[PDB]
């Protein structure tokens, strides 16, 4: 469930 | 014998004050209070001549009321065009220390002098395309408080060895030396008809000299300490005087005594320059409270405040047209008010 | 629907970081506008002080830009609303461009200011002869141009993309790096390098040399005030320590996003990443707010005009 | 002061040539220069310009692209690089020095010139091309502009020049009213926008030549045709 | 919209602005020094050691940097009316002869001069490089003549080093401010480069402390 | 000595000056200001079209 916010 | 002469001088002095006390029937406040006041004077900085890089000490207009010369401690004096804020010239001086400057009424010449004891003269209307020093005027052994042009060939100065002088520029020799002050002189103000002038000094004694003859005529006292600024009233029959006492005092030439006092409780600082308006109704005094105040010259009310600068207002001057009022200061900014 | 992109954070944590962010907003904006106002009203500086006045003004400008640009968008679109991204593709590209150009501006302002102090203190004559206002305006223009150029790779990488469970949904639009990960790694490590590692080296080495020179002057000033020299030795180390403590965890976070592959990501690391994102951006805005205090106000000449 | 040109001679058409004006006796770097040409039996015509510090260059449309003007301030030298010479480029080329501030007299000093032989403007109207003159009588010379020369800042930009037979032209009246330095006050100029009048009173010997009017409100600088005095 | 001549006037104004800003940078990267002191007090000695009629400038360079020294003591008028020309002078170089303690109250006159300049409203920030000249003749004159005649309320040894220390402590006590500036005292030699070296060492310390104050550290 | 004689001669020459009444000089200054009050641009502010600034 990798996060998407960078 | 000489102490008898001291007593004789004191007798003459008491005679003089007795006579000018006999001539005082009513002061200015009894006559000029029926006149309605001038109202509030509000003026904005219509231009700003940001060119100098040090404290400026002097400024003189042109008789066309568009060019003004302005000298400063950075070695330059710069002939602005007051309408377009353009530098029409910038003259590299030989010594940076510059107390005064002047613009000839022809428009052909300028002058400047400071701690170098020399009121150098520059030829603006050359054929070679550049300004150049016309005459170095020496022999004056003190700092120059003021220089003024009478014609293109006659210039009076105001020194640090308590004397004034009159030069002929073509010869280079001083014609008529004006001796008689005790402390060194600080300002100078030619009359409109240039037959006479008024100079001020550290004696708190403004003297009414005479250009042609060469001796003092009248001596005016009434300030506590040193006076730094004298400007004639436009009629030529009076003059105001700015001092280190926060007091402007306009004296009369016919009546030979002090006429009015300009002071306020909230100001205690010194005065560096005065000049009148064109009609004479309002005189502009340049303080080192960082702002110029506007005094109604007949009813002695402070009519307006000119709060542009951020250091000591070291010079101010009013156009001969009477349109603009330029004020220079130690923050290197000529503001032009209207 | 598109409910996989929902980030379950503590609502009390969101309220608390809203409080910290609004406090940093008012403090940083007031401090930096008063610093720019102070160096704008005070212009009685003709000598070699004026160049350092320009660099301090540039640092206050970049910090006000970081804060006013990034802060209010980051609140609504990263703290509260995680999805959908409201602002579209060019919105994402321009937001990350402005954010990173302002970040490079801050790091290069701080580094350039330290080079200027090293010249002004350790080679005082050689910096006297090199001093001219023209070279300083050229120099500040150079560092803002380099800060604009180094944020250009964040334009094309940071596109809008729909990552919902459906192929299309109105709420599944996010704001994410969209190019392949093996070049996202290069972009983020050159970001971390030219925004942390090179300004860290020049900050630490130059402030160590200056504090060394000043402690030498304290020893030969008591061996031959001394309160203000020790005060300046304190402020140099405060600069280095504040820069480390405030801009290390942010680049640790971006390298954590950079390196850890999805075989290693957990839901625990998902939640940990979002709370750590909150914390690291708190320290980032703390840098933007405590630059003007310890660059200006602790000097005892700035205090009265402040 | 002394402006001396060099670079004459016959040149085949289509070729190139460089002109050199050596200046002497004044501060060269403050003055904006000019080249004005004169076809061998026709009037004067403006070529090019540099400002001071080489900051601003204009050209006339007939020579724009083919000529390149340049100056060498440490050696006081004015250059004109000419290439692709045509039939109309056969003329007498003068070098004019001009200075611009509040109240200066531009076009004050004109060089001797050199002869080179190759095998929406504002149009100025001379009223008359030749007039008989009695010595000791007042002479009135008129000029007319296609556009009003009264700018909004009060100044109308009409100049007046006088060319002796076999000499450089010299400035008489700049900015429609102001006598040049070293010019006797017989001469007098007046008028209004677009209608102008040079007035001589009591014409004398060695004051007989060709008179020109020049506008200076916009570039290019178009002169007049040239009214001539004769006895 | 400007005319064809107003544009060239504005180009003249901008090229004059360019020459002004260049000459202002050329002047601002330069160190200015004021000389003060009564006559026959080694001012000529110090100026002669540097290079080897109202205001007198001696212009010399050192470490690829120019130094301007304003020997202002030539012209005599009121100092209250032109000393404000000299704020922004980097360092005042005040000069006292030691041997003028008994001549006629020259030391008390120099102390009054030092007080009036050191506590001045313009020189609030400007530090002072104080010199004490002709120390060997001072040794002779105190081995022959006593020391109560210069300063009345003192009783101590008639030795050189102690009396010179008492003169130094009496001079450096006149500054009502010490948090703002700092007096650099030296006893000159017969003729040696330690004189000019102490001047540039003092100037270096002044420039470093001004730079520290302007960079926000100090 | 002779400087004191010079001061006595100067004060003597300044003594015999025909002075006028102060109400006369005050009304003269008042009348000058009222004769030239209309053409004074700072007293009553000029319209902005007439102002060169």
């Amino acid at each position: 469930k990798k996060p998407y916010i960078l | 014998e000489l102490d008898q002469l001291r007593q004789e001088a004191e007798q003459l002095k008491n005679q003089i004050r007795d006579a000018r006390k006999a001539c005082a029937d009513a002061t200015l406040s009894q006559i000029t209070n029926n006149i309605d006041p001038v109202g509030r004077i509000q003026m904005r900085t219509r231009r700003t001549l940001r060119g100098h890089l040090a404290k400026i000490y002097a400024m003189h207009w042109g008789t066309d009321s568009r060019l003004l010369v302005s000298a400063s401690q950075d070695g330059k004096l710069i002939i602005w065009d007051s309408y377009t804020t353009n530098k029409v010239h910038a003259i590299p001086l030989r010594s940076s220390w510059v107390m005064t400057c002047a613009y000839a009424p022809s428009g052909n010449y300028v002058a400047c002098g400071g701690l170098d004891n020399i009121c150098s003269i520059y030829n603006l209307k050359t054929r070679e395309g550049n300004v150049r020093v016309s005459r170095e005027l020496a022999g004056h052994t003190g700092y120059l408080s003021c220089c003024r042009f009478l014609d293109d060939n006659q210039i009076v100065t105001s020194s640090g060895d308590t004397t004034c002088a009159l030069w002929d520029i073509e010869t280079g020799q001083q014609t008529t030396t004006f001796t008689g002050h005790t402390g060194d002189v600080m300002s100078l103000s030619l009359a409109p008809d240039t037959r006479l002038f008024v100079s001020g000094a550290c004696d708190a004694s403004a003297k009414l000299w005479d250009v042609r003859e060469g001796m003092c005529r009248q001596t005016f006292t009434g300030h506590e300490s040193d006076i730094n600024a004298i400007c004639f009233f436009p009629n030529g029959n009076a003059f105001a005087t700015g001092s280190d006492d926060a007091t402007c005092r306009l004296f009369d030439l016919r009546a030979d005594q002090e006429l009015m006092t300009y002071s306020h409780d909230n100001i205690i600082c010194g005065i560096t320059s005065v000049s009148f308006s064109k009609s004479g109704r309002l005189l502009l005094a340049g303080y080192d409270d960082f702002n110029c105040n506007v005094w109604d010259a007949l009813k002695a009310d402070r009519a307006g405040v000119l709060a542009g600068h951020d250091n000591r207002v070291s010079c101010l001057g009013v156009t001969d047209d009477g349109m603009a009022v330029a004020t220079g200061s130690w923050d290197s900014f000529l503001k032009i008010w209207n | 629907p598109s409910s996989e992109l929902d980030v379950n954070t503590d609502i009390y944590s969101k309220v608390l970081v809203t409080a910290v962010y609004l406090a940093l907003f008012v403090v940083g904006t007031v401090g930096n506008t008063v610093t720019l106002f102070t160096l704008a009203r005070k212009k009685s500086l003709q000598s070699l002080q004026s160049t350092v006045h320009y660099h301090l003004g540039s640092l206050a400008l970049s910090d006000l830009l970081t804060l006013l640009l990034a802060m209010p968008v980051e609140l609504y679109n990263f703290i509260w609303v995680h999805h959908p991204w409201a602002f579209g593709d060019a919105g994402c590209r321009g937001y990350y461009f402005l954010r990173d150009a302002c970040t490079y501006a801050t790091a290069l302002n701080v580094a350039s200011l330290s080079v200027e102090r090293y010249l002004a203190i350790c080679h005082p004559f050689k910096a006297k002869t090199l001093m001219s206002r023209s070279r300083t305006k050229k120099f500040i223009s150079a560092i803002w141009l380099a800060s604009a150029l180094l944020a250009v790779p964040m334009l094309f990488t940071m596109g809008e993309q729909n990552r919902s469970a459906d192929g299309q949904h109105a709420g599944g639009l996010v704001c994410t790096p969209t190019i392949h990960t093996a070049t996202v790694k290069v972009v983020i490590q050159v970001n971390t390098f030219m925004s942390f590692i090179f300004p860290m080296v020049v900050i630490s080495v130059l402030n160590t040399i200056i504090a060394n020179k000043l402690t030498v002057m304290v020893r030969q000033a008591a061996e031959q005030r001394v309160q203000a020299l020790r005060h300046g030795v304190r402020v140099l180390r405060a600069v280095v320590i504040a820069f480390v403590v405030c801009w290390l965890p942010y680049h640790v976070r971006r390298l954590m996003f950079c390196y850890i592959s999805d075989e290693q990501w957990t839901p625990f690391l998902y939640d940990f990443y979002h709370y750590f994102y909150m914390v690291t951006n708190a320290l980032f805005y703390v840098s933007s707010t405590i630059n003007p205090i310890l660059y200006n106000l602790v000097s005892a000449n700035f205090r009265h005009i402040f | 002061v002394q402006l001396v040109e060099s670079g004459g001679g016959l040149v085949q058409p289509g070729g190139s040539r460089k002109l050199s004006c050596s200046a002497s006796g004044f501060a060269f770097s403050s003055f904006g220069m000019h080249w004005v040409r004169q076809a061998p039996e026709k009037g004067l015509e403006w070529v090019a310009y540099i400002s001071s510090g080489s900051g601003t260059i204009y050209y006339a449309d007939t020579v724009k692209g083919r000529f390149t003007i340049s100056r060498d301030d440490p050696k006081n030298t004015l250059f004109l690089q000419m290439t692709s010479l045509r039939s109309e480029d056969t003329a007498m080329y003068y070098c004019v020095r001009s200075i611009y501030y509040y109240g200066s007299s531009p076009f004050d000093f004109w060089g001797q010139g050199t002869t080179l032989t190759v095998s929406s403007d504002i149009v100025m109207t001379q009223a008359t091309s030749s007039v008989p003159v009695t010595p000791g009588e007042s002479v009135s010379i008129s000029c007319r502009s296609s556009k009003s020369l009264l700018h909004s800042n009060g100044n109308t930009y009409l100049y007046w020049f006088l060319q002796r037979p076999g000499q450089s032209p010299q400035l008489l009246i700049y900015r429609m009213s102001n006598l040049a330095s070293g010019v006797p006050d017989r001469f007098s100029g007046s008028g209004s926008g677009t209608a102008f009048t040079l007035t001589i009173s009591r014409l004398e010997a060695e004051d007989v030549g060709v008179y020109y009017c020049m506008q200076h409100l916009e570039y290019p600088l178009t002169f007049g045709a040239g009214t001539k005095l004769e006895l | 919209t400007l005319s064809a001549e107003d544009k060239a006037a504005v180009e003249r104004s901008k090229m004059i602005d360019r020459n002004l800003r260049e000459d202002g940078e050329k002047a601002a990267r330069e160190v200015k020094l004021l000389l003060l002191g009564a006559g026959e007090s080694g001012k000529s000695t110090i100026v002669k050691q540097m290079k080897i009629t109202g205001i007198v400038e001696t212009h010399f360079t050192f470490k690829d940097l120019h130094f301007k020294m304003f020997d202002v003591g030539g012209q005599r008028s009121e100092r209250k009316k032109w000393i404000h020309c000299f704020e922004g002078v980097t360092a005042i170089i005040f000069c006292v002869a030691l041997s003028d303690y008994d001549l006629v109250n020259r030391m008390h006159e120099s102390m009054k001069l030092f007080d009036s300049i050191c506590n001045n409203k313009w020189f609030t920030d400007t530090s002072i490089i104080l010199f004490l000249n002709k120390k060997d003749l001072f040794e002779e004159k105190i081995k022959k003549s006593p020391l109560t005649i210069c300063y009345p309320e003192y009783a101590g040894s008639n030795t050189y080093e102690e009396a010179a220390a008492y003169i130094q402590c009496q001079f450096e006590d006149l500054n009502k401010r010490k948090d703002t500036k700092e007096i650099y005292t030296h006893f000159t030699c017969a003729t040696d480069t330690k004189n000019v070296q102490f001047v540039f060492d003092a100037v270096t310390d002044v420039i470093i402390k001004n730079n520290l104050k302007d960079c926000g550290l100090f | 000595i002779a400087q004191a004689r010079k001061l006595v001669e100067q004060l003597k020459m300044e003594a015999n000056i025909d002075r006028i009444k102060v109400s006369k000089a005050a009304a003269d200054l008042m009348a000058y200001c009222e004769a030239h009050a209309k053409e004074d641009p700072l007293l009553t502010p000029v319209p902005a079209s007439e102002n060169p600034f």
